[PDB]
């Protein structure tokens, strides 16, 4: 299985700077299987960007989805309160399908 | 558009387990039909997938103990967990693939949290 | 009627002639396949037969620098250049994922490529439309055959076909294209395809109207008499299957590394009954030679793959001891080489639970291939290190019990002496032999490297305890006779790709140095 290690495991910056999320695949992923999920602790995970860099309806601007081969990376550039949880790398380019270990994201 | 599933928040070790994902916004299209699980506090897990035809596909590392099903007279899709154990309680969500790009994950239910404790 | 069915599978970018063993060619006399000599031998049938059909199973991608530097152009030319009349998807097809699939090979390729079980959605199935077949009615002679195609259901955890393909169960998928056929007024009907030789038996059994099923995917050696090299057939060629409907079905495979030509002669009757059927698959040795314009052609291909095959990846200041005789028999340097690198491939730490996840390798003697000689001014290429490690298998973490490790090092010399593969070498474990005591009984020392300690540091095997072990997918499945491991082993996740492993360690060392230096003794 594709194993999808995503650094930091934790970050804590102030609002209005850059999160730059970082995740590295054991295998090359084609980039239209690399997906970035949200979620807050508890509830149903929402689908951020699929290709490597399409937003998904009701997605702000401000996150700009990059990288192919192994590297991939998920840029926030002006952080805002509510863009508080976990972020998680997804590929379904090979079965099983698998998560990154997720990045936990706390606004200074 | 919307997918809730059925099925209760209890299981003893070594016993069965039936979910059943109800989707009734539109209805179960030319698309791959998930489950996913995740462990109280851990990361996310892929079960398995089924297509409308029945054909399904399961994690390896799960793999003697899922069964899937899905129906178009009757509008969902089913999950069965054979032999429950403590490394299995997690809340367990279903889900369906993007519709502009048969990719990713896109419309996902509330979950249910299911435990293994007598 | 009859007909001459020549069919080629799993020939894993073998495009070049091979040594017997399918790695790279030394000396020219005991060279065999490539498609130069394939072209040679399938010319020679088409001047001497009327209805010839030239047939692949799938898997042409992966296997050599061919792959990785052409990525299946040079499948679409040579496939051409040779007139292959019909190839079914393999799993490997899939490998550079359905894009990789459709880029180079559906789109440069003549002949049709069929799958009757792979469904296309999304997006993909307007981009694909039309690329792939689940049928085909091929003209042969004043005659028609029908074409059905399949690929492995397990192709999505093999491969890289993504989400917008369905492998639907073989049996079913085939049955309605085999009745379309059927009302096309098509009697004469050949399941050409890639699940195995366990699978292609269901089809013959089981799908109405089949006439013939040629295979791929099991490596299956299929022979009618004295084998002419080292492969021991499963079977007689061809495999006769009695159908439910009361019908006798040939069943065909070809081994794989395009070694072997598959040549089934069969008669069928007016209404497409089989009323006989005769081969053999051919060995392609040297005594047929290489069609001198293909060769010339190869060589073309050839300038671009040189710079590529002989680049240095690392140096080595001592000569690599693979030899069959060292590393069969004893500790060598290759083993403890190999080992290292899969121990450093495969690092994770956690604070307070252990250095590392892993801190222990086996690999049987057998799979290492060849030496490297530091003489070249030290350089090892990519070449070099294809001839240690020519198969492509991955390197894999499983957990064992003490118990079943001990099992494991019983087997390694349980028949001592007799150059046979299973002998282990070994990273993170001191072994000791007692060769004069009885089978089952000859490992007089056991000590591992800990885990759960901050210094690693060696303490003796535990029989109760379980460890995580680095060892050859080959080992996982049981191969040779380690069942101990494939049996007992509690769980099992799949790692990178042998070759991968052993070239980044030597790249990012620089310049190695292993030593035989006391992992493997004797009393
Ligand atoms: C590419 O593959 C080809 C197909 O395998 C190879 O052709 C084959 O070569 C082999 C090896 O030379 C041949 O094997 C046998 O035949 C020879 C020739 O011999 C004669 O004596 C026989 C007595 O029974 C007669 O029946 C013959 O007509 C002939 O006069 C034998 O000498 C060999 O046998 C001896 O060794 C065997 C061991 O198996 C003993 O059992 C016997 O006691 C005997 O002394 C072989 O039996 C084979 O005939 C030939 N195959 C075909 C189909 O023609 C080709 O060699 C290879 N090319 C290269 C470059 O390697
Ligand atoms: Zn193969
Ligand atoms: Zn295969």
């Amino acid at each position: 299985e594709i194993v999808m290690t995503q650094s930091p495991t934790t970050l804590s910056l102030s609002p209005g700077e850059r999160a730059t999320l970082s995740c590295r695949a054991s295998q090359s992923v084609n980039t239209n299987y690399f997906s970035w999920y949200q979620q807050k602790p508890g509830l149903t995970p929402r689908l951020l960007i699929y290709g490597t860099s399409t937003r998904a309806t009701g997605i702000p601007a401000r996150f700009s989805g990059s990288g192919s081969g192994t590297d991939f990376t998920l840029t926030i550039s002006s952080l805002q309160p509510e863009d508080f949880g976990i972020y998680y790398c997804q590929q379904d380019y090979n079965l099983p399908y698998t998560f990154g270990q997720g990045t936990y994201l706390e606004i200074k | 558009e919307q997918l809730q599933e059925s099925g209760p928040g209890l299981v003893k070790p070594s016993e069965t387990l039936s979910l059943t994902c109800t989707v009734s916004g539109g209805s179960i299209r030319n698309n791959y039909y998930n489950w996913i699980r995740q462990p109280a506090g851990k990361g996310l897990e892929w079960i398995g997938r089924i297509y409308i035809s029945g054909t399904t596909n399961s994690n390896p590392s799960l793999k003697s103990r899922v069964t899937m099903s899905i129906d178009t007279s009757k509008n969902q899709f089913s999950l069965k967990l054979s032999s429950v154990t403590a490394a299995d309680t997690a809340i367990y969500y279903c889900a369906r693939e993007h519709y502009v790009s048969g990719t990713s994950l896109d419309n996902w239910g509330q979950g249910t949290l299911v435990t293994v404790s007598s | 009627w009859e007909l001459t069915i020549l069919h080629t599978n799993d020939v894993h970018s073998r495009l070049e002639q091979t040594s017997e063993d399918s790695s790279k060619c030394v000396n020219a006399s005991r060279c065999m396949g490539g498609v130069a000599r394939l072209f040679t031998k399938v010319q020679q049938i088409r001047r001497a037969e009327p209805n010839v059909l030239l047939l692949d199973a799938g898997d042409q991608y992966q296997g050599t620098i061919w792959f990785t530097v052409y990525k299946g152009a040079e499948v679409a030319h040579f496939m051409n250049a040779l007139r292959y009349d019909a190839m079914a998807l393999g799993n490997h097809e899939f490998d550079n994922g359905v894009e990789g699939l459709i880029e180079p090979l559906l789109k440069e390729a003549k002949f049709p490529i069929l799958s009757a079980n792979i469904k296309a959605k999304g997006p993909l199935a307007s981009q694909i439309s039309g690329l792939y077949l689940p049928y085909k009615v091929l003209p042969v002679g004043d005659e028609v055959v029908g074409i059905v195609g399949y690929t492995s259901k397990e192709t999505p955890f093999l491969s890289n076909p993504g989400t917008n393909l369905v492998f639907e169960d073989e049996i079913t998928a085939l049955q309605p294209e085999v009745d379309k056929l059927k009302t096309l007024n098509v009697n004469k009907i050949i399941a050409l395809g890639h699940s195995g030789f366990e699978m292609d038996k269901l089809i013959a059994q089981k799908v109405r109207g089949v006439d013939v099923v040629v295979g791929g995917h099991s490596n299956t050696f299929l022979y009618t008499g004295n084998p002419p090299s080292k492969e021991v057939p499963a079977g007689k060629y061809p495999f006769i299957v009695t159908s439910d409907d009361g019908r006798k079905v040939p069943v065909v495979q070809a081994y794989a590394f395009g070694k072997y030509l598959g040549y089934l002669k069969i008669e069928f009757d007016e209404r497409g009954n089989v009323i006989s059927s005769h081969g053999n698959p051919i060995l392609l040795n040297s005594s047929i030679p290489e069609d001198p314009s293909i060769k010339a052609d190869i060589n073309k291909w050839r300038i671009k793959l040189d710079n590529y095959s002989t680049q240095e990846l690392g140096k080595t200041i001592v000569y690599l001891d693979g030899s069959s005789q060292s590393c069969r028999f004893r500790e060598c340097n290759m083993g403890n080489l190999i080992c290292d690198a899969m121990i450093n491939n495969n690092l994770r730490h956690a604070d307070e639970m252990f250095w590392n996840h892993v801190s222990m390798c086996i690999l049987n003697g057998g799979g290492i291939r060849s030496p490297i000689d530091e003489r070249n001014n030290g350089t090892i290429t990519w070449e070099n290190l294809a001839a240690v490690l020519p198969f492509g298998g991955t390197f894999d973490l499983v957990q064992l019990k003490g118990s079943t490790l001990k099992k494991a090092f019983e087997h390694s010399v349980h028949r001592y002496g007799q150059s046979t593969g299973e002998f282990l070498q070994v990273g993170g474990i001191h072994v000791v032999y007692d060769l004069s005591r009885k089978p089952g009984d000859r490992v007089v020392k056991l000590d591992v490297l800990c885990t759960k300690c901050r210094v690693p540091s060696y303490d003796p095997l535990k029989m109760d305890e379980v460890y995580k072990v680095i060892l050859p997918n080959f080992l996982a499945n049981g191969g040779d006779g380690f069942q101990m491991i494939k049996d007992e082993l509690l769980r099992h996740d799949s790692g990178d790709q042998d070759i991968n492993v052993v070239s980044t360690y030597i790249s990012k060392m620089k310049v190695i140095y292993p030593a035989v230096e006391g992992r493997i003794k004797f009393s």
